[PDB]
Order: C-alpha cells, then sequence, then structure tokens
C-alpha cells in the first residue's frame, strides 16, 4: 500500500488522541476526499468518518478530523476503553474507488489492571483413549495485554510441549488467550504431576493441579 | 402516472369476457384470495379467441300504437324456416387456451394433480349462461359445451353453442324496473374476441384428491376489474417542508 | 438498516476458483452500490470493485480487473422502500496470498459526491486457500478442574483438538442460552492442526439434572456427534 | 447549526385517495348514427396524444379488489343505463290476459 | 423530466425541477373547455361528475395556495423561512436526508407533526416579520 | 385568541393577531371532502346547497384576493401604501383611533367613501409605482 498511517499510538482515558495518514501526490489528499474506518480484527468493521470532517450517522461527536494540503487527520476525544482497536483510512474521488491504508495500532492506557481468573485444565478420560496429550489454560480481563508462557512438566525443562500462540481481544474489550500442549502419550504418562506458571505481576495466587 | 386510462369498453358480459385487455405473458390468474374456494377467479388471456354469433331469424317490425306518440315494436311474422341462434368457437384455438390456464393454475392449486371443468353448477338460467347484448337482442348461450373436457399429467372443425333469446330484461339483479328490448329488424351477426373468464368453487372438499372449476359470472363489477387490475388513482400533495441552512432577510 | 448477510466458508484448492454470495434485505437494493473488500494475513485491506445494480456500470481495481468479473441479478420488492437482493463475485487463479477474510458492504449514499465507499458491512466470510486436505475435527471433554461455585454456579465447557480448515463455533441444544457464555479464540499448532476451546458462564449447581450437552456445528465434516462431559468429579 | 425550515411548492408526493373521474372519447357515433346509450350526446373529447411517464425508482403497491375505480365504474353504468330509458314509452298497458298458440308443429 | 418524473429520484433532483409538477396542477387538457360545440339536456350523469371535479380542482389548489400567501411565499416557488429547525423532528444530518430519502419517504417521516410545523410557520415569517415594520417602517 | 377572538377588542389587538381570521376564510372542516364514502342519485336538495356554497366560498375569497394583487400586497398580510391620508376622511388623531374604536366601529366610519379609497389605492401603489421602472429599470 502506497500510504502510511500513524502506526502505533497510545492515549489515556478521558483524554484525546490524534492519528495521521498521508501519501504521495498520486494518492494525495490535496484534492481527493478522505474516509476513515474502525476495524476490530476478525469482527465486522464500522464506518466513522466519510466526508473529511463530517461524521457518519449515529457516530458520537467524539470523533472529528481535518484535511490539510498534504495529510488528513482524525481526532478522538474523551477516550473510553472501546476505542482500543485498529483504524484504517481510504482515499478516493467521487468516481474512483477506495485506496486503503496500512493500519494503526491504538492502545488505551490508564486503565485499571484486572486480575485474571486462571484455571488449569487436565486431560479427560476420553482423551486417554486417543493417546493425544493436550493441556490448556485460560486468562481473561487482565489488561494490559501482556502475556508470559511457562510450563513445568515434573520440574523438567520443556521445549516441544510449549506452544506460544496469539492473544485475542475479548468481547468485553479486555484480552484473552490460551496455550496448548502437543506431545506423545509415552513422554506424557512418564510425568504424572503438572504445574501451571502464569507470570502476572501481583500476588502469588495461581491455580495449580495435577 | 398516465393522466388517462386506456380505451375501456363496457362489455356487458357473463362468465366470459369480450373485447378486453390482455398482457403479453402467458394467461394471468387473479384472485382476491386463492384457496378461499368461495372467491371468484378472473382470467386474462395472452391471445384472444374469436367467437362469432348470429341469429338467423328474419324478424319483421310491427309498430302498433298504444295511445299517441307511443308505439310498441312487436315481433312481426317470421320469414324463412325457424333456426336456433348459435355461437362458433374454433375448436383448435379453444383447446390450447384452455390448456395454458391449467398450466398456470398448476403452480397455484396443489401443483401436479387433477383439474376438471364442469358445467356451471346450480344457479339461475340467465346467470349460468354466457349472457350478453348484440345489435340490440340479448343472447343466452349454453356454456356446458366448453367446460366439459379435462386434461392432466403433462375445412376445420369448430365448436358451436346453442343460444336462446330474451326480450324482457332487468340487469345487475335490479328489481326496480325491467325493460323490453324491441326485436331488431333484419339480420344479426356479432364477431367479438373473447379475452377474459370467470370461475368459481369446487364446493367444500376438505383437502383430498382433486379440484374442479366451473364458470359463474355471478356479478357484473368483476367484468370491469378485468380491465382495471393495473390502475389506481392518487392524490398529489404539492406542499413539502424541508430544512436547509438558509434564511431570508433579517428585517422586513 | 437491513443486515446484509454474506454466505461463505467456501474454500477450495489453489487455482480452483469460487463464487461468493451476499444476501441483502432491509433497503432498496436497486440504487445503492455494493463493494468488495478483503483483508489478507499480511494486513492491508484491499478494495476489489464497486458495481451498481442499476444500469450496471462497474469500475474494478486495475490489480484485479483482468481476473475478477463480478455480476449481480435484480431484486424482488417487499414494500415501496425495502427489497431483497443478492450479489455475486467470481475470481480466477489464487494462491496463499489470496487467503483471508472477505466482506461485502452496502454503498454509503445515493448521490454524486461519494458513494463508492461502503457503509453497512456483511458478516464476513473466511476463505482458506491451503494445499492441505480436509479433516474432520476431534471432540474431547473438558475435565472438571475445580473452580469456586459460591452461590451454586460454576463454569464448564468442551474442548476441540486438531481440525482443519476454517474455524467454526459452538452452540447449545435448542438455542435459548446465548448470553453470558465465552468460547475462546482458535489456536494454530506448529503441526498445522487448529484447535479451540469453550467455557460457559451459567449456573452449574450439582452435576446431573441440568443440561451439560455442548453442541458443535462444523464444515466439510459437518456434525453428528455432540458429546457431554464425563461424570467423575472433584469437590 | 441553525438549520432553518424551507418550503417547496410542487413536491412529487401522493397519498392513496379516490375522487370523482369523468368521461373522455373522440369522434365516435356522430352524424350517421348517434344516441349511444353510454357516450350520451356528448362526452368530453379525449386528447389525441396520450401522456405516459415511466416513473423511475418507484415501487407503489396496487390493489385491484380494494380499488374504487371499479366501484365508481359500477354505479356509473347503472345510473347511465337508467338515464337512457327514463324518457321513453312505458308499456304498462301490456299486462293483459294473453291467449297464445304454438307455431307449425304441423 | 415529465410530470412527477423525479418522484422516485433523490430529493436533490426534485429540488432541481419541481415546476413540471406545479405547472400541471390547476388546469388540464382533460377539461378541454367542456361543451360539445362542433336532445337538449345537459343534466346527464357526466356533467355532474365533471363539474364537481372542476370545483375540487380549484378548491384544492386554492386551499394550498392560501397557505403560501400567509407565509410570505406567494410570489415564489421556493422561499426560505425564519423558523429554526427543531432537532426532535429529525436526528439526521444535512447531506444525509437530501441524498438518501426522496420526498416520497420524507412525507411519511414528518406527517406526524407536519401540522405543528405549519402552525409555527405562520408566526415567525408573517406574524412577527410583517409586524416588524412598526419600528422600521418609519422613525 | 380564536376565530374573531379579538373582534370586540381594540384595533391594536386585532392588528396583533389577524391571521386566525385570515386562515379560516377559504377552507373548512365543515366542507369535509363531501362524499358519503365508508339509492344512487346525488341530485338531492343538500348537494345543491353545498355546491352553491362551495362556489361562493372561493368566489368571495378570490374577489377580495384579486384586490390584494392589484395593490402590490398579494404576497403579504399587511402592506404599507404610498397614498397620503386625506383629512376629510377622519379628523381623529394617531393614537385616538387605534386605541378607542375597535374595527367593528371603524368599518362603519369609512363605509361611505371606502370605495373611493380603493380607487386611489390602485393608482399610487401600482399604476405609478410599477410604472416607475421605465426610468430606473435600465438607463
Ligand atoms: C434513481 O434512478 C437514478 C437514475 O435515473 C439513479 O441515479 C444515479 O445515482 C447514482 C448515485 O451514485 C449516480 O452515481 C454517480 O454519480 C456521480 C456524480 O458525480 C457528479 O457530481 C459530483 C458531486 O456530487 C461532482 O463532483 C462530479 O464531477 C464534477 O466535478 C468534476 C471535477 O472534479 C468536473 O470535472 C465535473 O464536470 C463535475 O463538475 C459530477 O458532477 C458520477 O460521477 C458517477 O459516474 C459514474 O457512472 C457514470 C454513468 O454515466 C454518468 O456519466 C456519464 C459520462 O461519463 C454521463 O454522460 C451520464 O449522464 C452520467 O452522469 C459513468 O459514466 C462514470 O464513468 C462513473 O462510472 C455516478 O454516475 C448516478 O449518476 C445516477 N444515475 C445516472 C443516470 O447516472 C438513482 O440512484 C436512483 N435512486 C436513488 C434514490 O438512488
Ligand atoms: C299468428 O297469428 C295470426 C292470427 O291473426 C296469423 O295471421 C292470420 O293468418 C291466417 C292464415 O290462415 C289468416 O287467414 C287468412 O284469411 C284470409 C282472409 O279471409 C278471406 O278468405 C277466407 C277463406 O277461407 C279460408 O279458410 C278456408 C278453409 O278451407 C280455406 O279453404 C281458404 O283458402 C281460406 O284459408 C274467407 O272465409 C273470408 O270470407 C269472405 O270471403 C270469401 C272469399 O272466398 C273464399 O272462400 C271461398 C269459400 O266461401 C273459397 O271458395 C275461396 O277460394 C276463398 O277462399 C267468401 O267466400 C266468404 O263468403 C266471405 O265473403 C275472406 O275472404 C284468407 O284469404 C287466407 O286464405 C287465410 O285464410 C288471417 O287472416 C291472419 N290474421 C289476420 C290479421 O287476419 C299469423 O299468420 C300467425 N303467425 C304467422 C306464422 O304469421
Ligand atoms: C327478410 O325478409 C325481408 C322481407 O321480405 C326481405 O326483404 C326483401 O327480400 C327480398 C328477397 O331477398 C329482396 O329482393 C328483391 O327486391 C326487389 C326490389 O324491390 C325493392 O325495390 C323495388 C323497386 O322496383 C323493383 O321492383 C319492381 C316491381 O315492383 C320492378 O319493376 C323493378 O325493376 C325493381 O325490380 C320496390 O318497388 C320494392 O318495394 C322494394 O323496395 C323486389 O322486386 C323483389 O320482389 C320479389 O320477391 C318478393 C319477395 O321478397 C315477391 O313478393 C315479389 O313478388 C318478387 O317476386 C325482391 O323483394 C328485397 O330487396 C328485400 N327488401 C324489401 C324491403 O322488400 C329480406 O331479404 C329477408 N332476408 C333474407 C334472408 O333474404
Ligand atoms: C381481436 O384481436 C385481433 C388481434 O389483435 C384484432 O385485430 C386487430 O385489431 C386491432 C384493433 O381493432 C388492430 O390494432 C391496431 O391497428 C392499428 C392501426 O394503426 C394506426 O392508426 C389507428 C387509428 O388512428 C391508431 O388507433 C393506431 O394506434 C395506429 O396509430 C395499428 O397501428 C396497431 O399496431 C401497433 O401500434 C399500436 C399503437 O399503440 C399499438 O397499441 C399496437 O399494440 C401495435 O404495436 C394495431 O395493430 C390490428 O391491426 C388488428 N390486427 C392485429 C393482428 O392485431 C381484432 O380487431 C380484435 N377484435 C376485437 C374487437 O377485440
Ligand atoms: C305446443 O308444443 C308443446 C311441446 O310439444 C306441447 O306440449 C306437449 O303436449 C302434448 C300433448 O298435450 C304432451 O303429450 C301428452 O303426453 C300425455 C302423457 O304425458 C305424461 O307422460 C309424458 C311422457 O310419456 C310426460 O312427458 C308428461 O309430463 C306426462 O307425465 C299423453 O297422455 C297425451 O296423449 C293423449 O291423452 C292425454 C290424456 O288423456 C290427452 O290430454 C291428450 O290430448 C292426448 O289425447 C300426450 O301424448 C306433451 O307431454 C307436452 N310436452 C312435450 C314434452 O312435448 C303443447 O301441447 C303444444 N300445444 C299445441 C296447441 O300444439
Ligand atoms: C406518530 O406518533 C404516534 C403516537 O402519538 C405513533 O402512534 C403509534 O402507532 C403505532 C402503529 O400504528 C402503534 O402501534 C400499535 O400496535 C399495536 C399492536 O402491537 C403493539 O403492542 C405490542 C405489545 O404491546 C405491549 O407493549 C406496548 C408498547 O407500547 C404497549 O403499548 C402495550 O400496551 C403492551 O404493553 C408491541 O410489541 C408492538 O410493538 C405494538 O406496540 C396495535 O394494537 C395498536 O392499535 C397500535 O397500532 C402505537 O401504539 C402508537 N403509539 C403509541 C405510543 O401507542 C405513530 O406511529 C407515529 N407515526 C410516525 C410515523 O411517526
Ligand atoms: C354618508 O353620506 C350620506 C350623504 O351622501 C349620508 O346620508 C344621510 O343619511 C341620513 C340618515 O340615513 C339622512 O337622514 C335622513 O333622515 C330623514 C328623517 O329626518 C331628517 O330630516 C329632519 C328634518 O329635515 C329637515 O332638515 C333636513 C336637514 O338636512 C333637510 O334635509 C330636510 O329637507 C328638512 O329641511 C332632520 O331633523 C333629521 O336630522 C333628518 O335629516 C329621512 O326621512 C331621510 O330619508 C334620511 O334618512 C340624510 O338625509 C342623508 N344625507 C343628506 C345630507 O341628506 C350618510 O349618513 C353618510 N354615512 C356616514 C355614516 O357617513
Ligand atoms: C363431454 O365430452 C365427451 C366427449 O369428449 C362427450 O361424450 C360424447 O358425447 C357424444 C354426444 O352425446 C357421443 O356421441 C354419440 O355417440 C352415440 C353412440 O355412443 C351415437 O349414437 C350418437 O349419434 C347420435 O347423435 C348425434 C349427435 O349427438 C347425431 O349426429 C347422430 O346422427 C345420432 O343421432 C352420438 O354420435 C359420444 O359417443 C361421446 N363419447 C365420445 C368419446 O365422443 C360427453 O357427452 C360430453 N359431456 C357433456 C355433458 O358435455
Ligand atoms: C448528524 O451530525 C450531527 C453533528 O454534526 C449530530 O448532531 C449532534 O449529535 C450528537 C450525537 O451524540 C449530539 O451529541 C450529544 O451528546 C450528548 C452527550 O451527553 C447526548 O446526551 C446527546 O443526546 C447528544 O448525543 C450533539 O449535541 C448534536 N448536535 C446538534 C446540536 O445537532 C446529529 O445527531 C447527527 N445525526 C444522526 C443522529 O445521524
Ligand atoms: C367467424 O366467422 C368468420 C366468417 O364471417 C370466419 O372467418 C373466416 O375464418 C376462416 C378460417 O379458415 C378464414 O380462412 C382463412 O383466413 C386466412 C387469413 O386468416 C386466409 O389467408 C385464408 O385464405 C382463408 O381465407 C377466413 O379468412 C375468415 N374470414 C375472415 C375475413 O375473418 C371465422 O372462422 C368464424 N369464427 C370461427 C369460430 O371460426
Ligand atoms: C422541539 O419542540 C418540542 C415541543 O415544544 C420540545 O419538546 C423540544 O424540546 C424542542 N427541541 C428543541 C430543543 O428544539
Ligand atoms: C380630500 O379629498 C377631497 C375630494 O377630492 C377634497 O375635497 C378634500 O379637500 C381633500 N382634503 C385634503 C386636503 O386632503
Amino acid at each position: 500500500s502506497v500510504l502510511t498511517q500513524s502506526a502505533s499510538v497510545s492515549g489515556s482515558l478521558g483524554q484525546s488522541v490524534t492519528i495521521s495518514c498521508t501519501g504521495p501526490n498520486s494518492v494525495c489528499c490535496s484534492h481527493k476526499s478522505i474516509s476513515w474506518y474502525q476495524w476490530p480484527p476478525g469482527r465486522a468493521p464500522t464506518l466513522i468518518i466519510y466526508e473529511d470532517n463530517e461524521r457518519a450517522p449515529g457516530i458520537s461527536p467524539r470523533f472529528s478530523g481535518y484535511k490539510s494540503y498534504w495529510s488528513a487527520y482524525l481526532t478522538i476525544s474523551d477516550l473510553r476503553p472501546e476505542d482500543e482497536t485498529t483504524y484504517y483510512c481510504c482515499s478516493y474521488t467521487h468516481n474512483s474507488g477506495c485506496v486503503f491504508g496500512t493500519g494503526t495500532k491504538v492502545s488505551v492506557l490508564g486503565q485499571s489492571k484486572a486480575n485474571p481468573s486462571v484455571t488449569l485444565f487436565p486431560p479427560s478420560s476420553e482423551e486417554l483413549q486417543a493417546n493425544k496429550a493436550t493441556l490448556v489454560c485460560l486468562i481473561s480481563d487482565f489488561y494490559p495485554g501482556a502475556v508470559t508462557v511457562a510450563w513445568k512438566a515434573d520440574s523438567s525443562p520443556v521445549k516441544a510441549g510449549v506452544e506460544t500462540t496469539t492473544p485475542s481481544k475479548q468481547s468485553n474489550n479486555k484480552y484473552a488467550a490460551s496455550s496448548y500442549l502437543s506431545l506423545t502419550p509415552e513422554q506424557w504418562k512418564s510425568h504424572r504431576s503438572y504445574s501451571c506458571q502464569v507470570t502476572h505481576e501481583g500476588s502469588t495466587v495461581e491455580k495449580t493441579v495435577a | 402516472t398516465v393522466q388517462c386510462t386506456h380505451g375501456i369498453k363496457p362489455v356487458v358480459s357473463t362468465q366470459l369476457l369480450l373485447n378486453g385487455s390482455l398482457a403479453e405473458e402467458e394467461v394471468m390468474i387473479r384472485s382476491e384470495n386463492i384457496t378461499n374456494n368461495a372467491k371468484n377467479i378472473l382470467v386474462q388471456f395472452n391471445t384472444p379467441v374469436q367467437i362469432n354469433c348470429t341469429r338467423p331469424n328474419n324478424n319483421t317490425r310491427k309498430s302498433i300504437r298504444i295511445g299517441p306518440g307511443q308505439a310498441f315494436y312487436a315481433t312481426g311474422d317470421i320469414i324463412g324456416d325457424i333456426r336456433q341462434a348459435h355461437c362458433n368457437v374454433s375448436k383448435a384455438t379453444w383447446n390450447e387456451t384452455l390448456g395454458k390456464v391449467v398450466k398456470q393454475l398448476r403452480k397455484h392449486f396443489g401443483n401436479n394433480t387433477i383439474i376438471r371443468f364442469a358445467n356451471s353448477s346450480g344457479g339461475d338460467l340467465e346467470v349460468t349462461t354466457h349472457s350478453f347484448n348484440c345489435g340490440g337482442e340479448f343472447f343466452y348461450c349454453n356454456t356446458s359445451g366448453l367446460f366439459n373436457s379435462t386434461w392432466i399429467s403433462n375445412s376445420n372443425d369448430s365448436i358451436t353453442l346453442p343460444c336462446r333469446i330474451k326480450q324482457i330484461i332487468n340487469m345487475w339483479q335490479r328489481i326496480g324496473q325491467a325493460m323490453y328490448a324491441p326485436p331488431i329488424q333484419g339480420v344479426i351477426r356479432c364477431v367479438s374476441n373473447i379475452t377474459g373468464l370467470i370461475l368459481t368453487r369446487d364446493g367444500g372438499s376438505t383437502n383430498s384428491t382433486t379440484e374442479t372449476f366451473r364458470p359463474g359470472g355471478g356479478d357484473m363489477r368483476d367484468n370491469w376489474r378485468s380491465e382495471l387490475y393495473k390502475y389506481k388513482v392518487v392524490k398529489i400533495e404539492p406542499l413539502g417542508v424541508a430544512p436547509t441552512r438558509c434564511k431570508r432577510r433579517v428585517v422586513g | 438498516e437491513g443486515q446484509l448477510v454474506q454466505s461463505g466458508a467456501e474454500l477450495k484448492k489453489p487455482g480452483a476458483s469460487v463464487k461468493i454470495s451476499c444476501k441483502t434485505s432491509g433497503y432498496r437494493f436497486n440504487f445503492y452500490h455494493i463493494n468488495w473488500i478483503r483483508q489478507t494475513a499480511g494486513r492491508g485491506p484491499e478494495w476489489m470493485g464497486w458495481i451498481s445494480p442499476y444500469s450496471g456500470d462497474k469500475n474494478l481495481a486495475p490489480a484485479f480487473q483482468d481476473r475478477v468479473i463480478m455480476t449481480t441479478d435484480t431484486e424482488v420488492p417487499v414494500t415501496s422502500f425495502t427489497s431483497t437482493g443478492a450479489a455475486y463475485m467470481e475470481i480466477r487463479n489464487l494462491k496463499f496470498d489470496d487467503t483471508g477474510t472477505y466482506f461485502c458492504a452496502k454503498g454509503l449514499l445515493r448521490d454524486g459526491s461519494s458513494t463508492w465507499l461502503p457503509y453497512l458491512w456483511g458478516q464476513g466470510t473466511l476463505l482458506t486457500v491451503s494445499s492441505a486436505s480436509t479433516k474432520g475435527p476431534s471432540v474431547f471433554p473438558l475435565a472438571p478442574s475445580s473452580k469456586s461455585t459460591s452461590g451454586g454456579t460454576a463454569a464448564l465447557g468442551c474442548l476441540v483438538k486438531d481440525y482443519f480448515p476454517e474455524p467454526v463455533t459452538v452452540s447449545w441444544n435448542s438455542g435459548a442460552l446465548t448470553s453470558g457464555v465465552h468460547t475462546f479464540p482458535a489456536v494454530l499448532q506448529s503441526s498445522g492442526l487448529y484447535s479451540l476451546s469453550s467455557v460457559v458462564t451459567v449456573p452449574s449447581s450439582s452435576l446431573g439434572t441440568q443440561t451439560y450437552i455442548c453442541n458443535v456445528n462444523h464444515k466439510p465434516s459437518n456434525t453428528k456427534v455432540d458429546k457431554r462431559v464425563e461424570p467423575k468429579s472433584c469437590d | 447549526e441553525n438549520l432553518w425550515v424551507t418550503v417547496y411548492y410542487g413536491v412529487p408526493v401522493w397519498k392513496d385517495a379516490e375522487t370523482t373521474l369523468f368521461c373522455a372519447s373522440d369522434a365516435k357515433a356522430y352524424e350517421t348514427e348517434k344516441h349511444n346509450v353510454w357516450a350520451t350526446h356528448a362526452c368530453v373529447p379525449t386528447d389525441p396524444n396520450p401522456q405516459e411517464i415511466h416513473l423511475e425508482n418507484v415501487t407503489e403497491e396496487f390493489n385491484m379488489w380494494k380499488n374504487n375505480m371499479v366501484e365508481q365504474m359500477h354505479t356509473d353504468i347503472i345510473s347511465l343505463w337508467d338515464q337512457s330509458l327514463k324518457p321513453c314509452v312505458k308499456l304498462t298497458p301490456l299486462c293483459v290476459t294473453l291467449q297464445c298458440t304454438n307455431v307449425t308443429n304441423n | 423530466l415529465g410530470f412527477l418524473g423525479a418522484a422516485g429520484s433523490t430529493m436533490g433532483a426534485a429540488s432541481m425541477t419541481l415546476t413540471v409538477q406545479a405547472r400541471n396542477l390547476l388546469s388540464g387538457i382533460v377539461q378541454q373547455q367542456s361543451n360539445l360545440l362542433r336532445h337538449l339536456l345537459k343534466l346527464t350523469v357526466w356533467g355532474i361528475k365533471q363539474l364537481q371535479a372542476r370545483v375540487l380542482a380549484v378548491e384544492r389548489y386554492l386551499r394550498d395556495q392560501q397557505l403560501l400567501g400567509i407565509w410570505g411565499c406567494s410570489g415564489k416557488l421556493i422561499c426560505c423561512t425564519n423558523v429554526p429547525w427543531n432537532s426532535s423532528w429529525s436526528n439526521r444530518n444535512l447531506s444525509e436526508i437530501w441524498d438518501n430519502m426522496t420526498w416520497l419517504q420524507w412525507d411519511k417521516e414528518i406527517s406526524n407533526y407536519t401540522q405543528i410545523i405549519y402552525g409555527l410557520l405562520e408566526e415567525s415569517q408573517n406574524q412577527q416579520e410583517k409586524n416588524e415594520q412598526d419600528l422600521l417602517a418609519l422613525d
């Protein structure tokens, strides 16, 4: 994409944040009108700004903007937690189509840190029939969205059963994630006890069951 | 939004319509409510059939005064052998028109099943026959000869219809005052397209095996509904108010 | 105002080609344009092309104007101001770079300053252009890992391991229970087999009289087996 | 934004209503044979040019059984028929005992 | 174009023409100056329907044209008013209505309080405005 | 307020409202769009009285509204004129009439030469004033 956005920007609650997008003369915004989009990854997107300053119907006046001789901008006022997602932009004329941007990672800081309700999950009686070892764990509402993967298999080091997978944004606008275990039933049954390691800066209250 | 409808002829007809309008697609079927066996059924063709009728009687005019200025016009003495009035229908042309309807009716009545046509069914002698006016004398033709065949599961001969004539009439079930149509002196011949139809019930067969539709032009207003299905009048309201960031001079 | 819903999950081999559909309702399908935009794994959503249901003039991007031809039929009116319609989009020759999520979205306005931009978006369709073959998933119960149930309410769920391709969701018997249940995102093993988990936030009380059957509906495999949780338990 | 109201005279909007219509037809019976029961001695002449506009984008709903143009049609013909019989010879004397016979059974 | 030619088009297009509707509103070729010209009783059913239709013709035209005169807009086809627009009527924005609703739809959106707008219309533009001469007519 | 609500109040009050009388002057709820809607001869005595009353309705409205058009006052409800007031009409003073006579009394005070005022009214405001463009319309 022959366009650049403001990449990663941060902001605090009850405050404002501004994101820039610009490009060269071919896709320039000197004359071409500009539109903006809200886009939760995977989820269905939402339009916010359609004709430069004018905001889409139903959209709160929380959003503003302006267009200059060389770039266009988006002003989000009174940051609430919902704003923490990805935003894009598209340039166009009346008869042409959209030319989308590259992406803008927005993080809303100043939030209260929530303690995740963590639970280990052991294998079932129907899982041993299949001879496939898998063990997971859950975390939710633990903002900021920072994670740490660690497992103990009978106090022995692990490098194959540890699967560091992608975190996801919860529907409650918080974060969530899960880790998985890929092993063979022989090395699996040779270790009967197991421990769960969740490095969450706070009090030493983590569930640990065999 | 035409200012004026098309050319509508007030064809006083019964059971079968004449000189009407037909859309281009295969025959149309209109019901206020299909499946309410009771409500009648209008039928628009795509191509009209030609039916010609003629009265062979040679009526002489006998004017006899009944008081001053007034003169009753009685049937005189007939000239020539007595011949019954008749209607010709191209049997070839009729068989296909009756077929296209059962094809359109297929998708509206129990899909593929048995569709029969019976003679009128009950009623009075003047409403169960194809009544109409022609040249001034009023014909009543036996329709039982047209609604007797039944097809289901996927120079030239010409049908003829017997017709009797009535001179005493009061139409639209109007019991107020009747009129005497004087006999038309000379020869009679009508040649009008037949474009529409009128059908009725199969009694009250609760679900079951098959469906039959017999003619019954019970009312006269449905005849014009065969000409007015596409029209509707509306009231223009030229006054509209809308907002815009525009105001006239400040003081005045 | 009317949910334009996209029918999808259709995915085939690279180069096979496929047609996607989007069912509309709740608006005059006649004169709003309908757009096609996708986001691939390498980010950067790319607009495909716009098309007008009236007249039929379309302008597709030059990067796809040689291999993508989209067409659309007419609509059946419901009222004077609403109608139901549908749009199609045909593509030819594809590779892994063409994998991603695809959206169809209604054109914003009925005017001349700006219409080509979308407004109301479809539910989206996940396309997989992977050379790997179709595999039915494997259902496994979720063990009763002890959790606080003060008030007589506790969470549970059912686990899914090793499936492919495309993700799917978890439902319940006869619906009813949709609020306050949380199934977790899919996972990609280093082996290439996907997996996922579900965790329900409803009163569990004591296991037995309540319903604990989790319902799963799926892909090429479809569904027939919906397993419950095994009874032996702690506390 | 200080949005002000503005008036527009001639707005294309309509609401379903049924008013009284009237007759139209050009040169028909005229001199050779007139006195038609329907067209009377004079109907307002139809314009030789018919005006039809293909209203675009519009999807108005029709109803042919609840339409009142057919009922206006019905009561017009009845009142039109009775007006064409009212001034003529009444045959009240025709009610006497009639002695009748067949004809040429032979 | 044509009579109601833009009835289905956007409100911006009906704003652009508009006269074609206003012109063909009072007189018609259909009326065609009555009389047969070219039995001697014109009491026929046709004459009754025609005359009662010619009356409601000007009765409906003058009922609406009387409204334009009490708003100071008699001489013109589109006049601006000094009545501010009240947000409770519609929440939509300037370019959101003129390019997305069409008039046919719009008349149904205001028909609830349309009479209330008419009441406020006589006041601000002609009850006060025509009165404001008192100070400015002569000092 | 109300129709003729200020008929008995001073002329200054009728000057203040005035529309309520002008509004309910052409159309009425009483007319109520005729027809029974919801025997087939509408030649009844009632239909004759109604239609002849609907005619004189607009016949009297247009006879007075034609007078407003030939005075340059068609678009507005109260317009000023360029005819000087002649003292032979009334000897009373500015605040003496508007606060002490009421309109009902006033119409009887001018009814003698009221037609003469109307004659001079067409002249100064529209016979000369509309003509004065000759020099000013273009030089
Ligand atoms: C009811 O039915 C009607 C049809 O009767 C439907 O009407 C359609 O509505 C759609 C809605 O989008 C229109 O779609 C586009 O309209 C664009 C209009 O742009 C004009 O206005 C903008 C500002 O509003 C201006 O900026 C444009 O350009 C101006 O400024 C330029 C400089 O930047 C100048 O150079 C220029 O001279 C001008 O001053 C412009 O004035 C239009 O651009 C777009 O065009 C696309 O389709 C075209 C189809 O044919 C159009 O163009 C050709 C010439 O190419 C003309 O001859 C035609 O008359 C027609 O205008 C195509 O040619 C172009 O290449 C583009 O692909 C779209 O047209 C439709 O125009 C409009 N219908 C018709 C008949 O075109 C209506 O939608 C429906 N119902 C409802 C309620 O929606
Ligand atoms: C609907 O109903 C109406 C009812 O009115 C029908 O209209 C009627 O039609 C019939 C048809 O038969 C007409 O009858 C005709 O009468 C005229 C006039 O009468 C003169 O001739 C009579 C002759 O006798 C008749 O009957 C004998 C019986 O054998 C026959 O042989 C004979 O041919 C006749 O048909 C005379 O009796 C009558 O008397 C006076 O003149 C006589 C003249 O000489 C006649 O009789 C002698 C014998 O005496 C014969 O030799 C000689 O040849 C001749 O016949 C005279 O002798 C006698 O003394 C008297 O002076 C009249 O002269 C006949 O000319 C016709 O032949 C026929 O009979 C009705 O008149 C007619 N109705 C009216 C209005 O009068 C109508 O037709 C029907 N609908 C249809 C289908 O149209
Ligand atoms: C239904 O019944 C009616 C009533 O009969 C039929 O009407 C008549 O039918 C006949 C036969 O079809 C027609 O043909 C012939 O018309 C000839 C002309 O007569 C008319 O013009 C005459 C002028 O002069 C002509 O006749 C004189 C002799 O008087 C000649 O010298 C001269 O050269 C002309 O030929 C008028 O004088 C006359 O009044 C007529 O206006 C008739 O001459 C001819 O008569 C023969 O047939 C008669 C029986 O019809 C018979 O009585 C005579 O003796 C003679 O043999 C014949 O009438 C008529 O034109 C026709 N009209 C009228 C008013 O009579 C009608 O045809 C029938 N429908 C059917 C199925 O045919
Ligand atoms: C039973 O049905 C058959 C078949 O339709 C009829 O035979 C047709 O009879 C019709 C009318 O009786 C004839 O129809 C028309 O004739 C027109 C005459 O030409 C011009 O001038 C007249 C008089 O001014 C105008 O009224 C007319 O509009 C024309 O300007 C043709 O020109 C017509 O053809 C085409 O144009 C018209 C214009 O709108 C269209 O409406 C037509 O659909 C068409 O496109 C038309 O042909 C016709 O000629 C006869 N033959 C055929 C095969 O149709 C029987 O008369 C009919 N019987 C009855 C009483 O119903
Ligand atoms: C004008 O034309 C009509 C129609 O032709 C005639 O009406 C017919 O008149 C004849 C004679 O009057 C009727 O025939 C009679 O039938 C009698 C028995 O009828 C019964 O059974 C028959 C069937 O077998 C049924 O149709 C009928 O309804 C009855 O149930 C016979 O008995 C008659 O013959 C002789 O004896 C009787 C009784 O004593 C006498 O009255 C007779 O005069 C005769 O001596 C006779 O055959 C016939 O039914 C009537 N209609 C029909 C169906 O044709 C008019 O009579 C005729 N008028 C003139 C003046 O010609
Ligand atoms: C202009 O403003 C007027 C109000 O002044 C609007 O009038 C409304 O018109 C609508 C439609 O004609 C009315 O809807 C009603 O529909 C009834 C059938 O279903 C209704 O009830 C169902 C269940 O009822 C319960 O809940 C409702 C909630 O209000 C209660 O009122 C009941 O008592 C029950 O507790 C609802 O699920 C359903 O949505 C319907 O409300 C029918 O029987 C009624 O005759 C009526 O048609 C509505 O009632 C009217 N207004 C009010 C507030 O009562 C008008 O639409 C406005 N027009 C525009 C276009 O602006
Ligand atoms: C508008 O202007 C017109 C004039 O153009 C005014 O018309 C006057 O109207 C009044 C009332 O209708 C007329 O009054 C008359 O009354 C008669 C009865 O008594 C009259 O006479 C009595 C004695 O008469 C003698 O003196 C008078 C004085 O003028 C002489 O005319 C007689 O010839 C006698 O010599 C008087 O005491 C008494 O006051 C009356 O005058 C009656 O019989 C008449 O038919 C008439 O109604 C008056 O005559 C009219 N004008 C003139 C000058 O004659 C009209 O009122 C003005 N309207 C307004 C409101 O401005
Ligand atoms: C519905 O239509 C069917 C035919 O599709 C019809 O059945 C046919 O009816 C006719 C007339 O009744 C029958 O024809 C008769 O056949 C008998 C022998 O079976 C002959 O004796 C008859 O001849 C006499 O009558 C003829 C006139 O009808 C005279 O022309 C002749 O000289 C004789 O006097 C006559 O030919 C025919 O057999 C049946 N069957 C078939 C298959 O044709 C049925 O009646 C119709 N129903 C109704 C109520 O319309
Ligand atoms: C059309 O766009 C205009 C703005 O150009 C919208 O008008 C403005 O709408 C916002 C909507 O939030 C109003 O904000 C207010 O926020 C407070 C927060 O407490 C809330 O209580 C109010 O109900 C309202 O939401 C803003 O005041 C308003 N401005 C004015 C005076 O018009 C308009 O709403 C948009 N139309 C729609 C709904 O699409
Ligand atoms: C109605 O009565 C009329 C006669 O008054 C019958 O009309 C005639 O029908 C025959 C059918 O073969 C026609 O024959 C052929 O017509 C074609 C043209 O269509 C012609 O090219 C052939 O040379 C041959 O004449 C005949 O023309 C036709 N006459 C006219 C002028 O219409 C008619 O058939 C009767 N209706 C029924 C039920 O058949
Ligand atoms: C609009 O007018 C209504 C009725 O007086 C009132 O309730 C509403 O608050 C007004 N809105 C504004 C602020 O224009
Ligand atoms: C008023 O006009 C009348 C009639 O022309 C005249 O007699 C009278 O003197 C005038 N008064 C003045 C000076 O305005």
